[PDB]
């Protein structure tokens, strides 16, 4: 029998909420991840961290999809990120898909994660959730857009940022290196070179997860004759991609 | 008190996780699970101390479903604990959805469940990790391994217990030799026998046919070898 | 069944309600007020099944001067109207539906307009210049759709509201006992103390 | 705040009950004394200003016609208490056609004391004092604690200097004592005891009585009798 | 510190401190013990006479589930009583659902479910008890002890309380000296000998000896207490063993 | 229990204050100032962002003035999760009362609504408060323009010029020293900006750091979110800052 | 799903949460209440720690129950809201049960319940506010006059205060109320309620708040010109006081 | 110690302090016995006052009319309880045409007791009980505590001094076991019983309270001048 | 279709004396054209010299019957042993028989 119904995040003397402050510092610890927007499309990028050499990473997804035109990346722990792509997934769906036949805007379905943690942060018998999250999304009338969520519930829009470990120096070679007329593949080539930074062991295909927001990709949708349904523009690069850009890094 | 419940320490820590992860160890038995070319196997050690013990009932390894075994490194009620809920997960997703609920997905399940126990205050984590294994009809062998953090991977190969690591870095050497990602044998029984043979060189002690359980899985079928298959695999070995 | 007319003329509202009640082959009451006053500027006329009527009534009275001692503050009729049908279209899908038509008028002191409205039971809300519910609607719109005029002062509505009595006296076939008659102007609601 | 509200001593008593017995210590007096032609309740009112209308202080209430009742301690307390009896009362006469024994008014009354935990989050804060009349026993008066446990009493005192009051109680009540003698018992008592110089306005008399039932008695009334007590002390 | 207040809490070792107090609890109760025989199980237990008030043959300490199963339980009786009352449930709703009565494995594992549920959380008490329980099914003769931890295994033989040390020597001996297996009324003997053996560490105060048993020969598969003639033959043989 | 974790949210200090509100206020103390200042033809709302980075989308960045509906807003200093929460609820309200009675909702019971649902925190439930403060400016046809304020403690306050966050004390001496009844919508706009600019903690009042908008008048009311754009040309025009 | 007790017991037979409520109801604005001959008036002191306040829109200390009962606090605002809310949907309904409007005492009671079932429920803590609730009953010319605590007590008072300095007010009050000369008029009442709020009240005009009661629900404020009216009025009447011997 | 907070809290040594506390506050109760023969059960309580002005507090309950029972302890308790088992021997009777056996109805009473001990929020009852009742195997004396464990004797006693009346009861065993079909004098052995655990007090009229049950002999209270005969 | 009420005949007839009361009742049990049994008593002693009967639908009138012993038995033990008077019986009975009122039992009762 449930018998947490009291808040176990309350404000101290200082002003302070602890569990959100150690939820940051978890978030923190984790493994850099970063997003870049361009003009034409965004691009989320972090670190695959495996645990042993005899595990599976490709098993392990750390840039999920979210909607067909969004995705997220995440820095902090990993199951917390499990059950927040989850329900996000349903929320897109129960929030609004079934409403409006629509997926729902980039903006608002971080609204709802958002909600999510707050009421995370808020409710009884439960601690806040210890990660961060990057939403790199498109929608038809907002266009590309990249979003920060935060253990607390906040969330930032960002031309570029980074988050994690050794998140200051990532967002101090972002601010150098971002321009407004940047293309997709030159936003790509900046979050590479700013990922070599957070990385010291192998840097290739198969230690970096890559996932970009650009055009419709109509060959990943699956069926054809519906000429107002186009493929997804969330699109995650393979092993061959990375390496390829890796050649002129 | 935040030692005492699921809630972040100072530092970012859930430390009863941590104490959790600590009591799987408590049994001092160690498994480890490898894939052959259409199969799977887990060996564990089998320990049974007290004479007084009927040693048929002392067993870590649990047939989940037709497809899925599962191994702990635990102890045994939170061990059967688990074990229930898997059975109950899998057999009401083959109701649901119409087919048998893959490795890999039931693996996904549990791990969000030991997440929720990580979560939320009135819950205590599983003192145990658990292993699944099967020949998922579209993965091939599998193996998927879930801990008290809530965390779930797949394996080439794996090994679990107080003396894993050994037995992890065997392991590993053999593939850095082999570079194949599975063990290349058409039948199971020479893949039961690698893996006890590498379980002796790892942990450089020898079994006999009571030191073991051995859990098989080959497209559309879990089981456990017995005393006799055992003793028969430890026969082929030892004519080496 | 009951007589509920209201007539909207240049500068108020006027009601006239049947007096009569009836249960069997006896009337039982012959004096009676079938109105609730909601606020200094709005009042209520009903018709309906028994018992549900005066519940319902005394209802949205308490509600309304619930508002009014909380915002210290008089709600339009359009407002008073809106909350009534409203309730009433609510109470349709209900378990026990009400079973209650009302007419109400009201001196909209921001607009310094008289305003009626017509709700029936289902909550279907018109505002009109004349209205009716029952089967004294059928006698008296063609009558108001030959004399009425929207220039016309409250004597010429009372004189309206006269005509239109006489013809439900005449052709219909129960006898209602008489109207009471209230009018509600820009200094609140009072009663013509005898029609006849 | 350290241990569960229902929680043991060592010695096998509830902290809360005890905690609440202190809280009664420190109400108001009530005194009940009964006899073979009725009982007598009074109370100190005990204004807290002379700007307070003493004639609001009511903690002495009727349960029923043959049933009154007395408070000392945290008053409020009380409300729904007396409200719990008076409804008793009155059901038990409409699933019997009778009334309600004294005893069986008390019980109910009682059975609600224990009824907190994690119910209401504590025990009362207020004794009572319940006179009564019904044809099996008479005239009884009980005393209710907010333990359960009620007790009879042919005299009884709670609340603040209940201690001398129920020595002086001891020392003078007798089986044969008459309804008047009763009156002037309570108010000399309460004289002694209150701190105040006890007048009609800041005690109160009330009595229940087989023929008229419960009255609370008027100022004048109570005045009367205090003129009458002054008498007898005067003389004696 | 302060990891042993609150159960469900796991120590820095990974360790659940209010069971361990629950299971000195039951080290502090009186002994009982099962036998696993050819066809069949006993149980056993010693009842103290506290005072000679007690009504012997009464205050009876073994108690059935179904008509197959025995459970008795060193510890907490009424804590041993709260679970025989949630197995007959378990055994009911079983029977109920699938027309055969419960097997003792899946009765065990209803029990230890039970018994492990009632340490995942502080709002609730570990079970001050030890339980020795078992029975006949399709498929033999089952006998199981079961831990205030949830933990339960199957035994050759099982004993519990405070001399359950001596209890589990002259098992191992019973063991040892009977690869063939013992029979139902040889296993009733050697019940009465451990019981009384155990017993001289509660020397002080005089025990009441109290015996059941399931047998597939002997009781025909359903749970019988050992009375009458049966009852006194264990008991001398025990007294004329003991010397 | 678990009654050995709970904080007790909803408790009185001895000297009669509530220990989360006050802590709750002073978190709220920390958070970007935000000024609202009414004047006889508007109503001005002026907020500092402390999240501030040259790479942040200042563009689509909202965090501190949000539309209730077409005539209520509403400037935040605190959490700005515990912010939108209660913003939903008043928009779900506002529209709640639009369809119960066919009119625009009065700003006063919007206010007086999510300022009860706050202070139910603070009585029941043993939650935490909200850590937010509003400032709303709002405009209806019974009170015209009309300026409140809200705290973690439900209670709510109406002014003519008001700031919370942080430096309120400085921001309100210099609002009191330079407010006039009589003063004009765009006088507001310059008092705002002066009042910001002297109480930031931070260099210079630059634009990137600054939300603002305006509820000007038609019979019909207008509600402008300055763009960065428009901030800067404001900023200019006061004389806060130089192109 | 909360219900820890917060109001319990203490070794020496107190409540603390309450005894804390009342701590809070201390440190509230001043509130008096004075009863006529035929009239009862409210005075209520207002913080002058902010001049900018909008006095058209911001709540009033003394709020209308119904047309011909008033209710004024001392304590925590928002408390305070809820109480108001319960009682003004209390005495609706009894307008709809009973078809008669509250007596005064009634009202006053039903408000102190609610306050005592929160001193005796978990979950919840008691209400930081003390009221003073006037009015005449329907067809009555009998003022009213009671006062409600914390702790769930109501009694009736011929002049009543709560809150800061409260034992200022009411020692004032005890030297200068006769029984057996209640205040004849509007005026001399009035007066008097304005007298006791100038014992604490620093600044005065625009710090006092007035509302009277007359029977038959005739309740009216007095703007701030008439306050400084009867302020002026006292000061000079002072001033003479001062230097007439 | 630091594990008495509640019934939900094991002592590293394993025991659960509040239970203690409440058989503490039974231990503190006034003094009642039980002894039954082979045809009769006698209950002998020493009821306690207030002070001379107040009642002495029964302590005698009737359940049905083959079974009452005596407390010791929290009055309360005692009634929760003693009305739980009414309900019980009212629903065998109701359902099953069946007196509810006194052996039923103490395993009734002990699970009823433990859900107490190991729930958080709770407390165990304060009172213990002495149970008497004839049912179709006989006479039957039952003596209940707090923990749940309930023991059926031939006699017994429990609160305050009751050590004199047990061991008195223990020699006269084999004497008052053989009173069949003569009440009178199981009740003179009951009161000698009681007498044992007198300190500076003697039974009186006032302060006695008697109650029998037995074959042909329905569980039926002696008060006041009926236990005259007895003194 | 299904029908929850029967009928099983009988007739009984209850007469106040002044010092004095009876209650009789035939002994046939019957149902439509059968009989059911020739000796099933329907008027009882319900104890306190109450004697009670409910004639018509046959398991409605025991069920009554059953709940009125019932009462007399909590009624005893909530009131020390109290008598209950025949008034106070007929009042408890219009409660117990008005529980049902719009379910109800199929007798007529006489005390
Ligand atoms: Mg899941
Ligand atoms: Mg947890």
């Amino acid at each position: 029998t449930d018998r947490y119904s009291f808040s176990l995040t309350t404000f101290s003397p200082s002003g302070k909420l602890g569990q959100i402050d150690y939820a940051l510092t978890a978030v923190k610890q984790g493994v850099t991840s970063l997003g870049i927007k361009a003009t034409n499309g965004v691009v989320i990028a972090t670190e695959k961290k495996s645990s042993s050499p005899l595990a599976m990473s490709e098993t392990l997804s750390k840039v999920s999809l979210l909607t067909p035109d969004i995705g997220a990346v995440y820095s902090g722990m990993g199951p917390d990120y499990r059950v927040l792509v989850d329900k996000s997934r349903k929320v897109a769906h129960t929030s609004y898909k079934r409403i409006y036949g629509e997926y729902p805007p980039t903006k608002l379905l971080v609204s709802e994660v958002a909600k999510i943690m707050q009421e995370a942060t808020q409710s009884g018998g439960v601690r806040p959730f210890g990660v961060s999250l990057l939403i790199a999304g498109h929608d038809e009338f907002n266009g590309f857009s990249l979003y920060q969520v935060d253990p607390s519930g906040s969330y930032f829009p960002w031309k570029a940022t980074a988050i994690g470990k050794g998140s200051v120096a990532a967002k101090t070679f972002l601010e150098k290196r971002w321009n407004d007329e940047l293309e997709l593949e030159d936003a790509i080539h900046i979050a590479l070179l700013t990922l070599k930074e957070s990385v010291e062991g192998e840097f290739n295909g198969d230690t970096i997860e890559l996932a970009i927001i650009g055009d419709e990709n109509p060959d990943l949708l699956g069926y054809t004759g519906i000429p107002t349904d186009k493929g997804p523009r969330f699109r995650k690069l393979t092993s061959q991609e990375i390496n390829d850009r890796l050649e002129a890094l | 008190y935040d030692r005492h419940i699921t809630i972040f320490s100072p530092e970012g820590r859930l430390y009863q996780v941590e104490y959790a992860f600590k009591a799987t160890n408590q049994t001092n038995i160690n498994s480890l699970a490898v894939r052959g070319k259409d199969c799977t196997v887990v060996i564990s050690q089998k320990k049974v101390p007290d004479k007084l013990l009927d040693p048929t009932t002392v067993s870590y390894i649990f047939c989940i479903s037709r497809t899925i075994g599962m191994v702990v490194n635990g102890p045994i009620p939170d061990a059967r604990n688990a074990a229930l809920r898997a059975k109950a997960e899998a057999a009401e997703f083959r109701y649901k959805y119409g087919y048998d609920m893959p490795c890999d997905v039931l693996a996904k399940r549990m791990a969000n469940l030991s997440q929720i126990y990580t979560q939320r205050a009135y819950m205590r984590p599983l003192g145990v990790i658990l292993t699944f294994v099967s020949v998922d009809e579209e993965l091939g062998p599998s193996i998927y391994k879930t801990d008290p953090a809530g965390y779930y991977v797949g394996y080439k190969a794996t090994a679990t217990g107080p003396k894993q690591q050994e037995i992890t870095t065997n392991l590993e050497n053999h593939f850095k030799k082999s570079k194949i990602d599975h063990i290349n044998e058409e039948s199971w029984e020479k893949v039961v026998e690698f893996a006890i043979t590498h379980m002796i060189d790892a942990l450089g002690t020898e079994f006999s046919k009571n030191d073991l359980e051995v859990g098989v899985a080959t497209k559309d079928k879990f089981f456990t070898l017995s005393a006799e298959n055992i003793e028969e695999r430890l026969v082929a070995i030892a004519e080496q | 069944m009951d007589i509920i007319l209201g007539i909207r003329v240049q500068d108020s509202v006027i009601l006239a309600s049947s007096k009569a009640v009836t249960r069997g082959i006896s009337v039982l009451k012959d004096s009676d007020d079938k109105t609730r006053q909601l606020s200094p500027h709005t009042l209520m006329s009903f018709a309906g099944e028994a018992g549900d009527t005066v519940q319902f009534a005394e209802y949205i009275q308490a509600n309304i001067q619930l508002y009014s001692i909380r915002e210290d503050y008089e709600l339009s009729p359009q407002a008073v109207s809106s909350f009534v049908r409203q309730e009433l279209a609510k109470s349709i899908r209900s378990r026990r539906p009400y079973q209650v038509n009302v007419l109400i008028g009201g001196y909209d002191k921001k607009k310094n307009k008289p305003e009626l409205y017509q709700i029936d039971y289902l909550g279907t809300k018109v505002e009109l210049p004349y209205g009716a519910h029952g089967y004294s609607g059928f006698y008296t719109f063609s009558l108001l759709d030959h004399h009425y005029r929207p220039d016309m002062t409250t004597e010429e509505g009372l004189d309206l509201l006269k005509l239109c009595v006489q013809e439900l006296e005449k052709r219909m076939p129960m006898d209602f006992k008489g109207v009471i008659v209230k009018i509600v102007d820009k200094d609140g609601i009072r009663q013509v103390d005898d029609f006849q | 705040y350290d241990r569960g509200v229902s929680t043991f001593s060592p010695e096998g008593r509830l902290f809360q009950v005890e905690y609440s017995l202190e809280a009664i210590k420190l109400g108001s007096t009530a005194i009940g004394i009964a006899t073979k032609e009725g009982v007598v309740l009074g109370v100190e009112k005990r204004a807290t200003s002379p700007l307070l209308e003493s004639d609001s202080i009511e903690k002495i209430v009727e349960i029923d016609r043959h049933i009154g009742c007395a408070m000392s301690g945290l008053t409020a307390d009380a409300r729904s208490m007396i409200e719990h009896a008076r409804t008793a009362a009155v059901t038990h006469n409409l699933y019997y056609d009778e009334d309600i024994n004294v005893e069986s008014l008390t019980q109910s009354v009682c059975d609600l004391a224990l009824r907190f935990g994690e119910l209401m989050s504590r025990p009362f804060g207020v004794a009572l004092l319940i006179a009564g009349h019904d044809a099996d026993d008479g005239y009884q008066l009980f005393h209710a604690e907010p333990s359960g446990t009620f007790y009879r009493y042919n005299a009884k005192a709670i609340g603040s200097g209940s201690e001398g009051a129920q020595a002086e109680l001891l020392n003078e009540w007798h089986s044969s004592l008459t309804l008047k003698e009763a009156e002037l018992l309570v108010l000399k008592i309460l004289k002694q005891v209150m701190e105040e110089k006890l007048d009609e306005n800041n005690a109160q008399l009330s009595c229940i009585t087989k023929q008229d039932g419960f009255k609370i008695y008027d100022n004048e009334k109570t005045a009367e009798l205090i003129k009458e007590l002054k008498e007898k002390e005067a003389a004696e | 510190t302060g990891y042993d207040l609150s159960n469900s809490v796991f120590s820095p070792d990974g360790r659940n401190f209010q069971v361990e107090y629950a299971v000195k609890a039951v080290e502090n109760g009186t002994t009982s013990i099962g036998i696993k025989c050819n066809d069949g199980v006993v149980f056993a237990v010693e009842k103290l006479i506290t005072s000679k008030l007690l009504v012997p043959q009464k205050n009876v300490k073994i108690q059935v589930v179904d008509r197959h199963i025995g459970c008795v339980y060193s510890g907490l009786i009424p804590d041993g009583r709260h679970l025989v009352n949630r197995g007959r449930e378990e055994a009911a709703s079983f029977k109920k659902l699938y027309k055969t009565p419960i097997p003792i494995p899946a009765f065990a594992d209803r029990l230890g479910q039970y018994v492990q549920a009632h340490t995942l959380y502080n709002s609730v008490r570990p079970f001050g008890v030890s339980t020795i329980f078992g029975g006949v099914d399709k498929n033999g003769a089952h006998l199981y002890m079961l831990e205030p931890s949830g933990s339960y295994w199957g035994y050759k033989g099982a004993a519990t309380g405070k001399g359950r040390q001596s209890a589990k020597a002259e098992l191992e001996k019973l063991v040892d000296h009977h690869p063939e297996g013992l029979s139902a009324r040889e296993a009733v003997k050697q019940a009465a000998k451990i019981i009384y053996l155990a017993h001289e560490d509660n020397k002080e105060k005089d025990f009441e000896l109290e015996i059941s048993w399931c047998s597939l020969s002997e009781t025909n598969g359903l749970h019988k207490f050992v009375k009458g003639d049966l009852l006194q033959e264990a008991i001398d043989f025990a007294q004329k063993e003991i010397n | 229990g678990s009654r050995r974790y709970d904080s007790r949210t909803t408790i009185f200090s001895p000297e009669g204050r509530l220990y989360q509100v006050e802590y709750a206020l002073e978190s709220i103390s920390h958070a970007g100032t935000a000024i609202g200042i009414m004047a006889s033809d508007g109503i001005v709302l002026a907020a500092e962002r402390k999240v501030t980075s040259t790479l942040l989308e200042q563009d689509t960045s909202t965090e501190k003035l949000y539309k209730l509906n077409d005539k209520i807003a509403v400037a935040v200093a605190g959490l700005t999760a515990d912010a939108e929460i209660l913003i939903n609820t008043a928009r779900i309200h506002a529209q709640n009362y639009l369809k119960t009675y066919n009119e625009d909702i009065p700003v006063e019971i919007l206010v007086r609504r999510l300022s009860d649902i706050k202070q139910g925190y603070t009585q029941h439930g043993g939650l935490r408060p909200f850590g937010v403060s509003f400032i709303y400016a709002g405009y209806d046809d019974r009170y015209g323009y009309q300026l409140y304020t809200s705290n973690p403690s439900g209670n709510y306050t109406g002014w003519k010029a008001i700031s919370v966050g942080a430096n309120t004390s400085a921001a309100q001496t210099l609002l009191q020293m330079d407010y006039k009844d009589d003063m004009k919508v765009d006088d507001a706009i310059e008092l705002a900006l002066k009042t910001l600019s002297k109480t930031t903690d931070s260099s210079a009042l630059t634009y990137d750091r600054l939300e603002f908008a305006t509820i000007r008048k038609d019979g019909e009311v207008y509600q402008k979110i300055f763009k960065p754009q428009e901030i800067k040309d404001i900023l200019v025009k006061t004389g806060i800052t130089k192109k | 799903g909360y219900d820890r007790a917060l109001s319990i017991f203490s070794p020496d037979g107190h409540i603390f949460q309450v005894e804390y409520a009342l701590e809070a109801v201390k440190r509230g604005t001043c509130a008096v209440g004075v009863k006529g001959k035929n009239c009862v008036v409210l005075g209520c002191e207002r913080r002058s720690t902010l001049k900018l306040q909008d006095t058209r829109i911001t709540p009033s200390k003394v709020s209308k129950i119904d047309s011909h009962v008033v209710l004024s606090f001392s304590g925590l605002n928002a408390d305070s809201r809820i109480l108001i809310e319960k009682a003004r949907v209390e005495a609706q309904s009894h307008r709809l049960t009973l078809e008669d409007p509250v007596t005064v005492e009634y009202l006053t009671r039903y408000v102190a319940g609610v306050q005592q079932r929160y001193t005796q429920s978990g979950g919840v803590r008691p209400f930081g506010v003390s009221t003073l609730i006037a009015g005449f009953d329907p067809r009555d010319d009998e003022p009213k006059l009671y006062q409600t605590e914390p702790s769930g007590i109501y009694s009736s008072w011929s002049a009543q205060t709560i809150g800061r300095n409260s034992k200022t007010v009411r020692e004032f009050l005890e030297k200068n109320y006769d029984r057996k000369e209640p205040p004849a008029t509007v005026e001399e009442c009035v007066k008097l309620t304005v007298r006791s709020l100038l014992e604490v009240v620093q600044t005065g005009a625009k710090n006092i708040e007035i509302t009277v009661v007359k029977p038959d629900s005739d309740i009216v404020a007095l703007s701030s010109e008439e306050i400084n009216q009867y302020v002026t009025q006292i000061e000079q009447e002072k001033q003479e006081q001062q230097e007439q011997d | 110690n630091n594990y008495d907070g509640d019934t939900v809290t094991f002592s590293p040594t394993g025991r659960l302090f509040q239970v203690e506390y409440a058989l503490e506050a039974i231990k503190q109760g006034s003094v009642t016995v039980g002894l039954r023969s082979n045809t009769h059960a006698v209950l002998v309580a020493l009821k306690r006052n207030a002070d001379e002005l107040s009642s002495y507090q029964k302590k005698i309950i009737k359940c049905d009319e083959h079974m009452g029972l005596s407390l010791a302890g929290l009055a309360p308790d005692a009634r929760v309880l003693s009305n739980y088992l009414r309900q019980q021997c009212n629903y065998s009777s109701l359902v099953f045409n069946r007196k509810l056996a006194v052996e039923r109805a103490g395993h009734l009473l002990c699970d009823k007791a433990q859900k107490n001990t190991q729930s958080y929020g709770g407390r165990p009852y304060g009172v213990g009980l002495l149970i008497i009742g004839y049912d179709k195997s006989g006479a039957h004396l039952l003596e209940f505590q707090p923990s749940g464990n309930v023991t059926e004797l031939y006699g017994t006693a429990i609160g305050a001094r009751s050590q004199g009346a047990k061991t008195y009861l223990e020699r006269t065993l084999d004497t008052f076991i053989k009173i069949d079909g003569n009440p009178d004098e199981l009740i003179k052995a009951g009161v000698e019983a009681i007498s044992q655990s007198l300190r500076d007090e003697s039974l009186t009229v006032d302060n006695l309270s008697i109650a029998i049950v037995g074959k042909d002999t329905p569980f039926t209270i002696y008060d006041g001048e009926a236990v005259a005969k007895y003194i | 279709q299904f029908n929850p009420y029967g009928d099983n005949g009988g007739t009984i007839l209850g007469i106040a004396g002044e010092d004095f009361a009876v209650l009789a009742g035939d002994t046939r049990n019957i149902t439509d054209y059968s009989i059911n049994s020739r000796y099933e008593p329907k008027v009882f002693d319900c104890g306190d010299n109450i004697v009670m009967s409910a004639n018509g639908f046959a398991a409605d009138g025991d069920a009554l019957v059953k709940r009125f012993k019932n009462s007399v038995k909590w009624y005893h033990f909530d009131h020390n042993d109290k008598k209950l008077s025949i008034n106070s019986a007929a009042r408890n009975i219009q409660h117990l028989l008005y529980g049902k009122r719009f379910f109800p039992y199929y007798v007529h009762t006489i005390i």
